[PDB]
């Protein structure tokens, strides 16, 4: 089988920037190379056909290149809406396989996490959990740090996190924090704190609540 | 218009046979073939087959002995079936079109199917509420959401007053628990003041179990 190989595994830009993605085979495969953009939870999407092909619907800034065995993606002037995943496909030999993909990042100014806490419903509490969430909406860069504090005792390996992708039109990204305690641990405490660090905040941001009040 | 729609997501034991059915609309399956593609979590693509028009299929070759795709072409119906499944084959599948009749470069895609190889059982998820308070507006603007817990397998299906809010939602990645069972979390930021006169209610359908909640979301105080 013909192995391509994508670089960057990771290309970061600045919006208006001049693109280029790499794919590179394993051996001659002529101009029979497609491309196809793949955004978050999306299915592929058709970019460029056999190198440089355009097809029908796609924008003007997209436009392949390349014969034999190195070939290019380019997009004139990025846009934040084309923050996805992007992958090469080869089919000049049985079996048509295809790059490991390379995801585009879009650069954006540094803005700090807007903090809410969030406490645990009295409808989940029947079941004999308490889970505590604190959502870190549109910030930048994607590096952020949550700290859980149950009166003031700093809490470890109870708490979960997940990551949005970069949001298409502002390039932020936003966090989801879990912190999940036993119905008994929880009625026996009294302060709830979320701290979020960030590289846009002066200091850190505390959202609390104090069970019951 | 071209489309593929393929069958929902779902569960399958180990050892056990996986079963797609994909349904086209906006072309002939006799002008056709329909290709088959899976994607690996994190990963890249893998072609997995082709039945072509008149009927006679290519498979990968690492699939040859446990793959078969059928069709129906009265009914546009195409049938990707393969055999002892292990936690490796865990992964969303697709069916697709090319542009021309004997071509490879894929136009059109169906959404994909979800399937998750595990020896575990289907659980639907329970839904809380993530409520604000005065304690919850930033600048006027207060965040809500739903909490999606405890359900296998992936994937949910999450959105707001059936569609009509997207402004400011966001539906994170569901985390896995030590429990087996995933959760997810999905919020959206409003004025504090629409808290009195609008209605918020987040949609959330777990298919593999076919549970379906409608919640509403309000300030406790």
């Amino acid at each position: 089988d013909i192995l391509l190989t994508q670089s960057p595994v990771i290309l970061s830009v600045s919006p208006g920037e001049r693109v280029s993605f790499s794919c590179r085979a394993s051996q001659s495969i002529g101009t029979n190379i497609h491309w196809y953009q793949q955004r978050t939870n999306g299915s592929p999407r058709l970019l460029i056909k056999y190198a440089s092909e355009s097809i029908s619907g796609i924008p003007s800034r997209f436009s392949g290149s390349g014969s034999g065995t190195d070939f290019t993606l380019s997009i004139n002037s990025v846009e934040s809406e084309d923050i996805a995943d992007y992958y090469c496909q080869q089919n000049n030999n049985w079996p048509t396989t295809f790059g490991a993909g390379t995801k585009l990042e879009l650069k954006r100014t540094v803005a700090a996490p807007s903090v809410f806490i969030f406490p645990p419903s009295d409808e989940q509490l029947k079941s004999g959990t308490a889970s505590v969430v604190c959502l870190l909406n549109n910030f930048y860069p994607r590096e952020a740090k949550v700290q859980w504090k149950v009166d003031n005792a700093l809490q470890s390996g109870n708490s979960q996190e997940s990551v949005t992708e970069q949001d298409s039109k502002d390039s932020t990204y936003s966090l989801s924090s879990t912190l999940t305690l036993s119905k008994a641990d929880y009625e026996k405490h009294k302060v709830y704190a979320c701290e979020v660090t960030h590289q846009g905040l002066s200091s850190p941001v505390t959202k609390s609540f104090n069970r019951g009040a | 218009q071209v489309q593929l729609k393929q069958s929902g997501p779902g569960l399958v034991q180990p050892s056990q046979s996986l079963s797609i059915t994909c349904t086209v609309s906006g072309f002939s399956l006799t002008n056709y073939g329909v290709h088959w593609v899976r994607q690996s979590p994190g990963k890249g693509l893998e072609w997995l087959g082709v039945i072509w028009s008149g009927g006679n299929t290519d498979y990968n070759t690492p699939f040859t002995s446990r793959l078969s795709i059928n069709k129906d072409n009265s009914k546009s119906q195409v049938f990707f079936k393969m055999n002892s499944l292990q936690s490796n084959d865990t992964a969303i599948y697709y069916c697709a079109r090319a542009l021309t009749y004997y071509d490879y470069e894929f136009a059109y895609w169906g959404q994909g199917t979800l399937v998750t190889v595990s020896a575990a059982s289907t659980k639907g998820p329970s839904v809380f509420p993530l409520a604000p308070s005065s304690k919850s507006t930033s600048g006027g603007t207060a965040a809500l959401g739903c909490l999606v817990k405890d359900y296998f397998p992936e994937p949910v299906t999450v959105s707001w007053n059936s569609g009509a809010l997207t402004s400011g939602v966001h539906t994170f990645p569901a985390v896995l628990q030590s429990s087996g069972l995933y959760s997810l979390s999905s919020v959206v930021t409003v004025p504090s003041s629409s808290l009195g006169t609008q209605t918020y209610i987040c949609n959330v359908n777990h298919k593999p179990s076919n549970t379906k909640v409608d919640k509403r979301v309000e300030p406790k105080s």
